[PDB]
């Protein structure tokens, strides 16, 4: 799989949600009904199954589907 | 004086996973104990304990919300649930300040603390879950449920080791009738049959190792005991004012008469030989709701079939009623269910509750050789039949020699 | 009616005193108690400082056979109760013994020693694991060793209700006198927070302040650059006693605990509403349970534990709760000072709150350089206050699961 | 006696007690005060120091301050 598939299966998990629910422009908290701790476990997902550090700052920027995608694609 | 009712139970057992299969199983005199299966059991001394089968939440609990609470919240979250639906009640926006909880736990959620502690050896603080705090302290059941159900009224949690689920209970009563809440939701959910909680509890020498025969090895006030067996599950009961359950036309199981409580000041974990803790709490229980150690009919005793505490239970007893004490009746239903820690005393309470709706009384399984010089009859073997029997007792001591003892009576 | 309950003895360890006396005179001098960890390697950790109790010794109360048998939340419980027992100067008789109870929790309980266990077992198997592992970690042991040392026999109980255990502990303590269950009671709360897993988890909700450069500013609640609370160590023990029973062996008086109030959020797991609904039902439900208006509350000594939500929704509590009279009510929170001691919180904020009421004095909210704008409440900032007519204070505390509770002392 | 005298030490230690009082013949339970959970981190004690490993059926009958040092010496 490609890794916006990867992207998306881990958010659509971690959120639990249907993966046609998993869209680009689609924000963690406002569409896909995250809090803080949903998110930053979200992140740390992500962390883990691309074997990335993620720094804290840099990981509020990222509260989109397409922030996550961008991220794991960039580094 | 404010009178407090039962509306309404809930109950996740090893011998059941609601009140009325969980009463069905204990009236037939049913081990819900068997071998552990979820880690390794080839080091652990004891392999065996009592276990909550073919668990199901996902119809309560989401996946996302389950892996955000530990075993023990999601017992206590199912349990809440059922006593909250057999009650019936309709939380409005003007009920929603007089009903709160009061639920607990003697040590909480061992597993996703072993799990969080497991992470953070292995590659530091950054692999720590950030749900690891609410997922393991013990209050965290009653916050759910207040938010699930949208309850606004008082919300405690006692943690009182062995004792949490009566505590729990007794004080939701007198909350209830201090005139802080209407309803309350009470008792306790454990799940200590973890590694770290089997492993604990057998480094103190306070298990059984019977593995050859776990179903025989729970054997309170038998005389070839050799330590308790652990068990999981949560016990929730509603408590109700009386005038408010009436004008709402409640279902009204039994009604909360007596609470004591009492505390050893002997040891850290064993109890003093003549139980002068357990006797103390019984008969504060007696005096708050105003009658006779003869009144009682029945008594769910702690009974954990350790060779010292049953004992000290079966002195307390003698002490407590004297020459009823060949007349009232006493079981330990952990002969079938193990032990549930902080949610004994819930589970419990809605056994001497249902006793008094049914007549009969559940047994003292494995039962086979009583201890010498003990004169009690303990219902060995067979439920019991009963007729007349207006009062129950429930005893539950814990670490620390903290004591609590409730009474019941019918209608 | 109704029996009254007065608190007749005092005992503390926090990360500014390691008695109350002390602990009292540095918060009145605006004393910050925060300092870098060092007992453990904290480069991987976001939060490298808490308020840790400096200096502690408790061999004269408990022996080093007994200390490796407990937790150090529980050797705080039980230095800071036994100093409350001492300043009743309670003489206990058997005949007293069965009148005499305590109500002692904690927050979390004995994260060291759960560590140090499960480390022993993932290392060399549960043969490695220590006898005393359950007794010497879960929360109700304070009490059960203060029984056990007094030979108090009257009833135990322990809540552990998070950040609000301290207030409810010594609230339903207060209910237990009130009932006729008891005479007296060791009433407060222990925590011990600062390890590895208690840092490590609660910067994993992201809850921790990060200013590892100046760990003396990072708590300022209602403050424009706060980032969340600093972790906080120590214990706080009550004595409450029946009025009569109090008076008959002329007791010390401290001040009499009128008010007790509870609720729930209902909101969320760790955010408070933004509103801060429940916290107003809490003080509400404390005042009709003293019986008093909020104009004569004269201080209010805050939870205040420096997140920018929780401070706003306090804020908005006591606006709502008060009204007119908002702008003149004294509101501060020491956790600027000491940190957030968790479960023994309400317990030692409990203690300030009597001690205001003795010396009309007011411990600051050290760090607020820039309140939020908007809010004209006067929450004491840099420096204490002196004040001339005061007879009630109000403790809060608010906790996860949104249980949340207050107190209200009356002088003398 | 010491690497024998080792014993009489961790004994001392375990349950807080004085070297002159730890005699060859005392009973842990009956002299020195010790509780069940005193005798198990006591020859837990003994376990670690020494580098070896004990039953419990052979940790029930070491009562006595000469009883421990008599079985450890042996294994
Ligand atoms: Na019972
Ligand atoms: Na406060």
């Amino acid at each position: 799989s490609t890794i916006e598939e990867r992207v998306k299966k881990i958010i659509g998990e971690q959120l639990g949600v249907k993966q046609e629910e998993v869209t680009n422009n689609a924000s963690f908290v406002e569409d896909l009904g995250a809090d803080s701790l949903d998110t930053v476990e979200l992140v740390m997902a992500l962390e883990e199954e691309f074997d990335t550090e993620i720094p804290d700052e840099e990981a509020e920027k990222i509260t989109t589907v397409q922030a996550a995608i961008d991220y794991i694609n960039g580094h | 004086k404010r009178r407090v009712v039962v509306t309404g139970l809930g109950m996740l057992s090893p011998v059941g996973n609601t009140v009325e299969s969980t009463w069905k199983a204990l009236l037939a005199g049913q081990s819900g104990i068997s071998l552990i299966d979820h880690f390794d059991t080839s080091a652990y001394a004891t392999k065996f304990a009592g276990l909550v089968k073919d668990f199901n939440c996902e119809d309560i609990i989401s996946r996302k919300e389950q892996r955000k609470m530990d075993a023990f919240i999601q017992y206590g979250i199912v349990a809440g649930v059922q006593a909250m639906q057999d009650s019936g009640l309709e939380i409005t926006e003007e009920n929603a300040t007089r009903i709160g909880a009061a639920i607990g736990s003697g040590i909480g959620g061992l597993g996703l603390i072993e799990e969080n502690h497991t992470s953070l050896m292995n590659g530091g603080p950054r692999k720590i879950s950030p749900f690891f705090v609410p997922s393991t302290i013990v209050n965290m059941v009653a916050g759910h449920l207040t938010i699930m159900y949208g309850l606004r009224g008082p919300s405690i949690s006692i943690a009182t080791a062995c004792t949490s689920g009566v505590h729990n209970i007794g004080h939701a009563a007198r909350i209830i009738a201090y005139g802080d809440a209407d309803v309350m939701v009470a008792g306790g959910a454990e799940k200590a049959s973890t590694p770290l909680g089997v492993g604990g509890f057998g480094a103190a020498r306070a298990l059984s190792t019977r593995n050859d025969n776990p179903q025989a090895a729970s054997r309170p006030w038998d005389k070839e005991r050799d330590g308790f067996v652990l068990g999981d599950g949560a016990g929730m009961l509603v408590l109700e004012e009386y005038e408010h359950a009436k004008k709402r036309g409640a279902k009204i199981y039994a009604e909360l008469v007596g609470f004591g409580m009492s505390s050893d000041a002997y040891h850290m974990t064993s109890p003093p030989e003549n139980g002068a803790g357990a006797a103390l709490a019984m008969a504060n229980a007696l005096r708050d709701a105003g009658i006779e150690a003869s009144q009682i009919g029945y008594v769910n005793a702690h009974g954990t079939s350790t060779p010292a505490g049953d004992k000290a239970e079966a002195q307390a007893v003698k002490t407590i009623f004297g020459e009823a004490a060949s007349r009232v009746l006493v079981s330990s239903t952990k002969s079938m269910t193990g032990h549930l820690l902080g949610a004994a005393g819930a589970v419990e309470s809605i056994y001497s509750i249902l006793a008094l709706r049914d007549q009969a009384v559940p047994p003292t399984i494995n039962l086979d050789n009583p201890d010498e010089g003990c004169d009690l009859d303990f219902v060995p073997h067979e439920a019991r039949q009963v007729s007349g029997m207006e009062y129950t007792l429930c005893n539950s001591f814990g670490f620390g020699g903290t004591n609590g003892s409730l009474i019941f009576k019918k209608i």
